[PDB]
């Protein structure tokens, strides 16, 4: 979610610093004083972007977990899915079948 | 076989791909020999996400399968087609 | 440039051979055309390489996004000390620092991406079949109580 | 699970009566 944010974040910051390296050499003292404050949220909001990012699957064990767990779920609730499904279709072909019954008369 | 082959098979698959490739390969006509036909059957069990992952063009397997019938095969061999095809990629791109 | 040579030789309807007559086998194994996987951060940015990973049911506890964080501020700082001293000495002296500072900013970026697409794919998936589950729930409760009705209608004649 | 290709499908759906007028169509041509 944040992944293209915090990408976008930190080549923002970084061109940033380039334009106040460009720009550094009350004009200057104002421009200066915009830089710094650009640069200042830029790295404080990659900072706290990369902090509150989805710390799990990094690695490859909590992602593999998560995603086992997730197919069990899956795989009870499609069992679940697949016997109302066959109750209704049950039902279906018994109204059918007395609706044809009830036509052949 | 075996690495020199499927990565000559892999680029061709992947130059296939193209729509500028489809006039040039349909002049030449392999596609009208069971030999072509019996390649791109067999380069299809490259599906699952071991072999199409090395092809740089995702589209690839698309193209291949759409070209197995001879209408669409004519129609690609056009430009009006291929022109259409470059656009739409280009879009996506 | 056709690659498929000798196709109607070994591709031939006539009579097919045991079962690799026409096989076109793919570069699963001895082929380093990918290359094995990918890029690192040790080849290209010969540097200690600052990576970190937690497990199921347990956070980073501040090891990958302090680590992270701490590189954002040292990459940070030396952009600054870098702009002050080509803004006091000549200009061709901070693109050396700049270009590390992008780097690392590059390479912080892509372990990123790599490390929140696994997570948030788990996520939808999990959301996507709790989604699926709720719905034949609700379809077959709607399908029970239409044929409640029905049987009501039914009875009533 | 892993369908959401299927389940994000949002014209890229009930029965539709055109496919089975289609399939009746190729039906009735001829009693084979």
């Amino acid at each position: 979610d944040r992944l293209t944010q915090l990408q976008d974040a930190v080549n923002s910051l970084a061109d940033q610093f380039c334009n106040a390296i460009g720009v550094l050499q009350n004009p200057t003292e104002e421009y200066a004083q915009l830089f710094a404050a650009l640069i200042a949220r830029t790295a404080k909001d990659i900072d706290v972007l990369i902090d509150s990012l989805p710390s799990e699957e990094s690695t490859a064990a909590l992602q593999a977990a998560s995603l086992y767990k997730l197919e069990e779920e899956n795989h009870e609730a499609a069992t679940c899915l697949e016997d109302v499904v066959y109750r209704g279709d049950m039902l279906l072909e018994k109204i059918q079948s007395a609706l044809a019954d009830i036509a052949q008369s | 076989g075996n690495r020199l082959r499927f990565q000559l098979e892999l680029e061709f698959v992947q130059c296939l791909a193209n729509p500028n490739y489809l006039n040039f390969l349909a002049q030449r006509g392999y596609f009208k020999d069971k030999a072509f036909v019996n390649y791109l059957k067999y380069l299809l069990y490259w599906k699952e996400p071991e072999y199409a992952k090395y092809l740089k063009y995702p589209q690839c397997l698309h193209m291949l399968e759409l070209l197995q019938y001879e209408h669409f095969r004519k129609e690609l061999v056009n430009a009006q087609c291929a022109k259409f095809i470059d656009e739409q990629q280009i879009l996506h791109w | 440039p056709p690659p498929p040579m000798q196709y109607i030789k070994e591709y031939t309807d006539e009579n097919i051979q045991e079962g690799l007559a026409p096989k076109p086998p793919p570069p699963i194994k001895d082929s380093y055309m990918m290359f094995g996987n990918q890029f690192q951060c040790d080849d290209l940015i010969i540097r200690p390489l600052e990576s970190q990973g937690i497990e199921r049911l347990h956070p980073m506890q501040f090891d990958h996004k302090k680590e992270l964080r701490k590189l954002n501020m040292s990459i940070l700082i030396n952009f600054l000390d870098l702009l002050d001293i080509l803004i006091r000495s000549p200009g061709s002296i901070k693109r050396e620092e700049k270009l590390e500072d992008l780097k690392l900013l590059f390479v912080h970026v892509h372990h990123l991406i790599n490390e929140y697409r696994p997570h948030q794919a788990r996520e939808t998936l999990r959301v996507m079949m709790e989604v699926q589950k709720r719905q034949r729930l609700e379809t077959a409760e709607r399908f029970q109580k239409h044929l409640e009705r029905v049987i009501e209608m039914i009875q009533n004649c | 699970c892993e369908k959401q290709v299927q389940e994000v499908g949002l014209d890229g759906q009930p029965l539709s009566m055109s496919q089975n007028l289609a399939r009746l169509a190729q039906r009735i041509d001829f009693s084979q």
